[PDB]
C-alpha cells in the first residue's frame, strides 16, 4: 500500500538531562547527557570533555541516575524510557573493546493508571537500597536493588496524595525516607514518608507536614551533616529539618521561576540554581557548630552570579566548570570566577554546544543558486531565538550550521526571492508600565513602522509585542521591523503573487488576543509590499477569527479563520474578496495544497482532503480520515498518499482509496502506514539537502520530505517501490536478530504506533537508522544476515544474495541524506 | 491572571513538549478552549432509540422501533453541521417559526449520523434490551442481549464494521439484569454473565474474530463485578465477597457498613471503575485519583460495566461544574467553568426555551446530545461547537 | 565574593588545558543476569492478599 523510508539527517540536539559520576571506572569523572533517544558519555580530562561513547536507545530517556551499590567497584546507570523500559547498565572495558552490558532490564508500565501532570519522576536512595518511580497519580513503584534474586520484583505502594509536585530521598536516615511537595484544595504542603519493603508500605515520616508557598515547586535533599530538605518556590526559599525551619524571601529571585538546581559541595554547603530568564544563582547554606561538635544550619543566602543559557539542567563538573544543558538554546560549558568581570558577572562562558531545537518553522531555499537546498530554521525561544542556516557538505559530508541570533522568539518564516529577503514573524516580551526586557532584533532594525489600523491589564504583567521583520538574505541583517497593533499576535505568514497583480506581497494573518477570552474573535489579513527598503500596507481585511494558516492556491489566497477555510480573490482595486467557504472544521490549523486538492489538518480530527471545483466555484470534501489524532503537521506525499504527524510522537500515512467501489467508501482515508518517531514534528517541507544531479536517477526512492521537530531533530521521509520495501523489511527482520539492543528493548516494540487510543505495530515504514547500521557490523555477522536470503539481482530472477549486493543497495540508500 | 487563550497554548506546545510523560495533558488542556458552546433545540430524530457511542467514538448504536433489529450509524464528527448554522451568532438556536430554523432541525441528525447497518438479530419473539450494550477492547464488536417471570435469554456479538452477526448463546431458563449492564461485565476480553435465578456466574473469553469459548461456571447473590481475570466481587443479601475462581478460595468478606471496606473503596475507586480499558494510556477521573473528586466525596458497589464515559469535559481536573445532574430533569442548566481561573466556559441545557433527562457526551469530541423523555414523548437537542466567521 | 573560593576539586589538572564520538553498535549477545518484573497482580488485589495473611 504505502512504502515509506524514514531516516535521520540531523540527530536530536536538545539536552534533556545531564548527570555526572564514576561510570567508566572508579577513577574517571563521567558526564552523561541524554538527548532524547541518545546517551552520550564523556570523560572529564585536562583538555575538557573527551567524548568516549554514544549509545542509541530504543526509547525516550526520561530518567537518568548514577548509583554505586555496595559490592560494586564503580557506578551503575539506571535509565527509564518513556515507554517504561527500565534498564540498569554497567560500563565494562577490556582494553580496546568497550562493552556496555545490561545488568538488568524490564518493563515497568502499568496498564491502569493516570499519567501525572508533572510527569515521570525517578529517584534512587542514597544508600542504593531501592529505585522509586512516580508514574501515575496515587502510586509509587519501588524496585529493590537486590543481588541474589534472579528477578527484581517491582511493586506499587498506594500514595495517599494524588497531586505530587516533586519527590526526593532524604539523607541520613536509617530507613529510606521520601520527602515530597503536594497540592490539594487547601494549598500546597510538604510531607515525608518512610518506605518499608517488608510491609510494602509507607510509614510515618520523620518530620511533620507543613503549609508552604503557593508556588513551591522544587525539593532538594541536603546531605549530611545538615540533613533536611530545601523547598524552593517562586518568591521564597525554605529549609525544613525536623523542628528546624528557616525561610528567606530575597527580592532578587522574584522576577522569574527557578527551574533547575545542582549540588556543588559534597556536603551540600553550596547549590546552583537557574531560572527561566537565564540567570544563575548560588544558594549558600551557612553552618554553625555546637559545643558537642554537631553542625546545624544558621541562615540561607542567595547570590546572583550572572546570565547563562536558559538552563534545562545544571551539572557542576570540576574546578569551577559548570555544564549548563539547555533545551531552548545552545548548551554551555561555563566557568565561575572569584571576581566579577567588567559587566559585574562572575559567570564567564567557555564552550557552546549547538542546539537546533525547537525547530519552530523552516524553509528550503537555494540561496546560492547552485541547485542544492539549504535549510533556514526558526530555532530557539525567548532570548535564545535565532535563525539557523543548515548546509550539507564538507567543511566526509556533514551538516554545517550557522546561527543568526534574534534575542526574541521567531514564529514563522517565508522566503521572497524577488525581494531577496526573508520575512520572519517574531515576538518579544515587555513589562506593562510597556518596556522591552532586553534589546532584540525587532528593536535594532534600520527602519521600523507601527500599525496605523483603526479597525479595532494590571501593573507588572508581561505583554507580547509581535513584529514582522524583513531580513536580508546575504547579511541576515534586520532591514525592516513592523510592530503590529496592541494585543495583536501575528500567526501565519505567506509570500505570493495574487490574481493578475504582478506584485509579490507578504501576507500576514493576525489575531487579537486577550487572556480572558478562550479564542480570538477578531483578526486581520494584512497584505504588505516590501519595496524601496520600506514596508507599506497595500491592503488589510478584517476577519472574525485568528488566521491560523494561509497558502497561495492557484493565484488565490486560501486562509483558515478559526474553523473556516476561506478562498480569497485579489480583485482589480487590490482588495480581497471571498469566493468560497468550507465551514466543517473544529479548527483548521494546518493547510497544504497540491493541484486542486487541499489537505486540511485539524486540531483533533486528523486530516481532511477537499477539492476546489473550478467550474462551480466551491469546495467539495473528497474524503477525510475518521480516526481522531492530534495533528501537529501535515503534508501531501503524492496525489493519493498523505503524511501526518500527531501529538504523541507518531507518524502516519493515509491513502485515498481509489480502489473503493462505492462513493460512501471513497469518503474514507485508510491509514496505510503507522510509525513511532519519538519526536514532536513541528514542520514538514518538500525538499532535499543533497545534489540532485542527472546521474542520481538510479535511486530506488521517490520523493523527499524533510521534517523538523522540537528536539532539534531533522528527518527525511521518502517512498520505496514494493520490491525494495520487501527487501528492506526482510533486512529489518534479520537485523533485529543480529544486533542486540542496549537495555534489550525490541525494535518492533520501540517503533510501534502508540497513542492514547490505540497501539499497533509499525507498518508501511522502514527504519532507515537500523538499515544503515547494517553497514557497520562485522563481516561474519554480515554473512549471517545475508545468508539464505533471496535477492532480485536485476536480471528479473531471484538468487542467493551476497554481501556486496546488499552493501551496494544500502550504500545507495544512504545517498538520499 | 494566567493566559487562558488558545493561542498561548498553541505557541507553548510548539516551542516545548514539556517534561517526559506530560504530553498527554498538553493536549487535554485544549478542552478548556474548545467546547460545545452552541445548542440546537428539538432536532428531528428518526424512529430509533439512541444508546451511546463506541469507546473509540466512531460508531453510534440505536435500537429500531421493532425492538428486534440493531441500527449502527457512523459518527461524522462535531463539525458535520457547521455550514448550516452560519450567520446565527449566539449561544442557542431558539425554536422559531422561520423556515430556516425548522430546516436546520430537520437536517441536523442526518448531518451528524449516517446509517451503516440494520441487523436483525432477535428471533423467536424475543426483543433486544434497550440498555444492554457492551464493547470489546478492540471496539470491533458489540455485545447485545434479548429476552418475577422467567424467559429464554439470548446473547449476541455483532461486528460493528461489517454488521454481520458473529456469535450467539442461548439460555432456556435465565434471569439476567440486562439493563444498564448490571448482569454483565467485560474486562480485557473476559466476559462474565450473571444468572441470578440459577445462582450462577458464567465466564468466556472473546476472540478478536468474535466468538465465545466457555471458561467456567460457578444469603443470596445480588450483583457482580470482575476485579480481574482472577477475582470476582459478589454481593449477598448486605455482604460483599472478593473471591478467586481459579483457586476456588474466598479471599475476603465485608459488611455493607464496614469502615475498612469504605477506605479501600476510597483508595481504589479507580481500579473499581475501569473507565477506559480500551487503551493502554488512560485518563480516569474518580475519588481515588483526583483532589477535587475526593473532596466532593468526603464532603458528602459493585460498579456497572462501562458505565463511565471518558469525556474530557466531565473531568474534574479541567472543569468545575455542579455534580447534582451529570456525573429527574435538572431544574437548571448545568454550567461548566474552568478549573484554573473559575471563569464560566459553557452552559448545557436539555430543556426547551417530572420528565426524565439524559446527557450523552462524545468520548473526546466537543459534541453532546440531550434527551428529555416522558411517558410517550421524546425531545432531543444537540450541543456542539460553533463559530461564526 | 567570599562565597566562591574553595570550589570543589577532583583533579587539579582538569580543564587546565582546555581549548575551545564513536557510536556503540552492540553485537555480542551477553545474557542479562536479572530481569525487572513488576508485581503481576494489581495493587488492590495484592493488598487484599496481604490482609488475608
Amino acid at each position: 500500500q504505502s512504502y515509506n523510508y524514514v531516516v535521520t539527517a540531523q540527530k536530536p540536539t536538545a539536552v534533556n538531562g545531564c548527570v555526572t559520576g564514576h561510570f567508566t571506572s572508579a577513577e574517571d569523572l563521567n558526564l552523561l547527557i541524554a538527548k532524547n533517544t541518545r546517551l552520550e558519555i564523556y570523560v572529564v580530562t585536562a583538555e575538557g570533555l573527551r567524548p568516549v561513547k554514544e549509545v542509541g536507545m530504543y526509547g525516550k530517556i526520561a530518567v537518568m541516575e548514577l548509583f554505586r551499590p555496595k559490592g560494586e567497584s564503580k557506578d551503575l546507570l539506571f535509565i527509564l524510557t518513556a515507554k517504561y523500559n527500565a534498564c540498569i547498565l554497567e560500563y565494562k572495558q577490556s582494553g580496546e573493546s568497550i562493552d556496555i552490558i545490561t545488568r538488568a532490564h524490564g518493563n515497568v508500565q502499568d496498564r491502569i493508571g493516570r499519567p501525572s501532570e508533572t510527569g515521570i519522576i525517578g529517584i534512587i536512595d542514597p544508600e542504593c537500597r531501592m529505585i522509586g518511580l512516580r508514574l501515575y497519580d496515587g502510586l509509587f513503584k519501588v524496585i529493590p536493588l537486590d543481588r541474589d534474586n534472579k528477578e527484581l520484583k517491582a511493586f506499587n505502594i498506594r500514595l495517599e496524595e494524588l497531586h505530587v509536585i516533586d519527590v526526593k530521598f532524604l539523607y541520613g536516615c536509617q530507613a529510606p525516607t521520601i520527602c515530597f511537595v503536594y497540592q490539594d484544595p487547601q494549598g500546597r504542603h510538604v510531607k515525608t514518608y518512610e518506605v518499608s519493603l517488608r510491609e510494602k508500605e509507607f510509614n510515618k515520616g520523620p518530620w511533620k507536614q507543613e503549609n508552604v508557598e503557593a508556588e513551591a515547586s522544587m525539593v532538594i535533599a541536603v546531605p549530611e551533616p545538615f540533613g533536611g530538605a530545601i523547598i524552593i518556590g517562586q518568591e521564597s526559599i525554605t529549609y525544613h529539618n525536623g523542628d528546624k525551619y528557616l525561610a528567606i524571601a530575597p527580592p532578587i529571585i522574584k522576577q522569574s521561576t527557578i527551574v533547575c538546581h545542582n549540588r556543588v559541595d559534597p556536603n551540600g554547603s553550596r547549590y546552583l540554581l537557574g531560572d527561566m530568564e537565564g540567570r544563575l544563582f548560588m544558594l549558600l547554606l551557612e553552618k554553625e557548630e555546637q559545643m558537642d561538635g554537631t553542625v546545624t544550619l544558621k541562615d540561607l543566602r542567595v547570590e546572583l552570579l550572572g546570565e547563562t543559557s536558559i538552563a534545562e539542567c545544571l551539572t557542576y563538573l570540576d574546578n569551577g566548570v559548570v555544564f549548563v544543558g539547555s533545551r531552548l538554546g545552545d548548551s554551555q560549558l561555563v566557568k565561575l570566577n572569584v571576581d566579577s568581570n567588567e559587566q559585574g558577572s562572575y559567570v564567564v562562558a567557555m564552550e557552546t554546544f549547538t542546539n537546533l531545537g525547537p525547530i519552530v518553522d523552516m524553509c528550503v531555499v537555494d540561496l546560492e543558486r547552485q541547485g542544492q537546498g539549504q535549510l533556514v530554521t526558526c530555532s530557539g525561544a525567548f532570548k535564545e531565538g535565532s535563525l539557523r542556516i543548515i548546509r550539507n557538505g564538507i567543511g566526509i559530508q556533514k551538516l554545517h550550521i550557522r546561527t543568526v541570533p534574534l534575542y526574541e522568539s521567531p514564529r514563522k518564516i517565508c522566503y521572497q526571492e524577488v525581494s531577496q529577503c526573508f520575512g520572519v514573524l517574531s515576538s518579544r516580551i515587555e513589562v506593562q508600565d510597556t518596556t522591552a526586557l532586553r534589546p532584540s532584533a525587532s528593536t535594532q532594525a534600520l527602519s521600523s513602522s507601527v500599525s496605523s489600523s483603526k479597525l479595532f491589564t494590571s501593573f507588572g504583567e508581561e505583554v507580547e509585542v509581535h513584529n514582522l521583520l524583513i531580513i536580508d538574505q546575504h547579511t541576515f541583517e534586520v532591514l525592516h521591523a513592523h510592530q503590529f497593533l496592541q494585543n495583536e499576535y501575528a500567526l501565519s505568514l505567506v509570500s505570493c503573487k495574487l490574481g493578475k497583480d504582478p506584485n509579490t506581497y507578504f501576507i500576514v494573518g493576525t489575531a487579537m488576543v486577550y487572556p480572558e477570552e478562550a479564542e480570538p474573535k477578531q483578526g486581520r489579513i494584512v497584505v504588505f509590499q516590501y519595496s524601496d527598503g520600506k514596508l507599506q500596507t497595500v491592503a488589510e481585511k478584517e476577519v472574525k477569527g485568528a488566521v491560523y494558516s494561509m497558502v497561495e492556491f492557484n493565484g488565490k489566497l486560501l486562509a483558515s479563520i478559526n474553523s473556516t477555510v476561506r478562498l480569497y480573490e485579489w480583485t482589480t482595486e487590490k482588495e480581497l474578496r471571498t469566493e468560497c467557504n468550507h465551514y466543517n472544521n473544529i479548527m483548521a490549523l494546518y493547510l497544504k495544497t497540491k493541484g486542486d486538492f487541499i489537505l486540511v489538518g485539524d486540531l483533533m480530527r486528523s486530516v481532511l482532503l477537499l477539492a476546489y471545483k473550478p467550474m462551480e466555484g466551491n469546495f467539495e470534501e473528497i474524503a477525510r480520515d475518521f480516526n481522531p489524532n492530534w495533528m501537529s503537521a501535515v503534508e501531501i506525499l503524492d496525489d493519493d498518499n498523505f503524511l501526518g504527524a500527531e501529538n504523541a510522537f507518531n507518524l502516519f500515512v493515509c491513502q485515498k482509496d481509489s480502489a473503493a467501489t462505492t462513493d460512501e467508501e471513497r469518503q474514507h482515508l485508510q491509514e496505510v502506514g503507522l510509525f513511532h518517531l519519538g519526536e514532536f514534528v513541528n514542520v514538514f517541507c518538500h525538499g532535499s539537502l543533497v545534489m540532485q544531479n542527472l546521474g542520481e536517477t538510479s535511486t530506488p526512492t521517490q520523493g523527499s520530505v524533510l521534517f523538523g521537530t522540537v528536539n532539534g531533530m531533522i528527518g527525511l521521509v521518502t517512498s520505496l517501490s514494493e520490491s525494495w520495501y520487501n527487501l528492506l523489511l526482510d533486512m529489518q527482520n534479520r537485523l533485529n536478530k543480529v544486533i542486540k539492543s542496549v537495555g534489550k528493548i525490541e525494535h518492533s516494540f520501540w517503533r510501534s504506533f502508540h497513542t492514547e487510543r490505540k497501539t499497533e505495530p509499525a507498518t508501511g515504514f522502514i527504519d532507515g537508522d537500523l538499515i544503515e547500521s547494517f553497514l557497520d557490523i562485522s563481516r561474519p555477522k554480515m554473512q549471517e544476515v545475508v545468508a539464505n536470503l533471496q535477492y532480485d539481482d536485476g536480471s528479473g530472477m531471484k538468487r542467493e544474495a551476497t554481501a556486496d549486493d546488499l552493501i551496494k543497495v544500502v550504500e545507495e540508500l544512504t545517498r538520499i541524506h | 491572571i494566567q493566559n487562558q487563550n488558545v493561542i498561548h497554548r498553541l505557541e507553548r506546545r510548539r516551542i516545548s513538549s514539556g517534561k517526559a510523560g506530560t504530553h498527554w495533558h498538553q493536549v487535554r488542556v485544549f478542552h478548556q478552549n474548545v467546547f460545545p458552546n452552541f445548542t440546537v433545540v428539538n432536532v428531528e430524530k428518526p424512529p430509533c432509540f439512541l444508546r451511546k457511542f463506541s469507546p473509540d467514538g466512531r460508531y453510534f448504536i440505536a435500537f429500531s422501533s421493532d425492538q428486534t433489529s440493531l441500527e449502527i450509524y457512523e459518527y461524522q464528527g462535531c463539525q458535520a453541521a457547521e455550514d448550516l448554522l452560519q450567520g446565527y451568532e449566539g449561544e442557542i438556536l431558539s425554536n422559531g417559526n422561520d423556515q430556516r430554523s425548522v430546516n436546520i432541525r430537520g437536517r441536523l441528525f442526518e448531518r451528524f449520523f449516517v446509517l451503516l447497518h440494520i441487523t436483525n438479530v432477535a428471533a423467536n419473539g424475543e426483543h433486544l434490551n434497550r440498555e444492554c450494550s457492551l464493547f470489546t477492547d478492540d471496539c470491533r464488536c458489540v455485545i447485545v442481549g434479548s429476552a418475577s417471570p422467567l424467559e429464554d435469554y439470548s446473547l449476541h456479538i455483532i461486528d460493528l464494521h461489517t454488521g454481520r452477526l458473529c456469535d450467539t448463546r442461548t439460555f432456556k431458563c435465565d434471569k439476567v439484569v440486562l439493563s444498564h449492564n448490571q448482569g454483565l461485565y467485560l474486562y480485557k476480553n473476559i466476559l462474565a454473565i450473571l444468572s441470578v435465578q440459577q445462582q450462577t456466574i458464567h465466564v468466556f473469553q472473546v476472540t478478536p474474530e468474535g466468538t465465545f469459548i466457555d471458561v467456567r461456571t460457578i444469603l443470596r447473590m445480588w450483583k457482580m463485578q470482575l476485579l480481574d481475570e482472577n477475582h470476582l466481587f459478589i454481593k449477598y443479601t448486605s455482604f460483599f465477597v472478593v473471591y478467586n475462581m481459579v483457586t476456588t478460595e474466598v479471599i475476603a468478606v465485608f459488611e455493607n457498613t464496614s469502615d475498612e471496606l469504605l477506605e479501600l473503596f476510597e483508595n481504589f475507586c479507580d481500579l473499581f471503575r475501569n473507565a477506559t480499558l480500551h487503551s493502554e494510556v488512560q485518563f480516569p477521573c474518580s475519588a481515588s485519583s483526583n483532589n477535587f473528586a475526593r473532596q466532593i466525596q468526603r464532603r458528602f458497589l459493585p460498579i456497572s460495566a462501562q458505565s463511565y464515559s471518558g469525556s474530557p469535559y466531565l473531568d474534574l481536573s479541567l472543569f468545575s461544574y455542579d455534580d447534582k445532574w451529570v456525573s429527574t430533569c435538572g431544574d437548571h442548566p448545568i454550567r461548566f467553568y474552568a478549573r484554573d481561573s473559575g471563569l464560566l466556559k459553557f452552559e448545557i441545557q436539555a430543556g426547551l426555551l417530572r420528565r426524565l433527562v439524559a446527557f450523552t457526551f462524545h468520548p473526546f469530541e466537543p459534541f453532546a446530545i440531550s434527551v428529555q423523555r416522558t411517558n410517550a414523548e421524546y425531545v432531543v437537542n444537540f450541543h456542539m461547537r460553533h463559530c461564526c466567521t | 565574593a567570599d562565597f566562591l573560593k574553595g570550589l570543589p576539586v577532583y583533579n587539579k589538572s582538569n580543564f587546565s588545558r582546555f581549548h575551545a564520538p564513536s557510536v556503540y553498535l552492540p553485537t555480542r549477545e551477553y545474557p542479562s543476569e536479572q530481569i525487572i518484573v513488576t508485581e503481576k497482580t494489581n495493587i488492590l488485589l495484592r493488598y487484599l492478599h496481604q490482609q488475608w495473611d
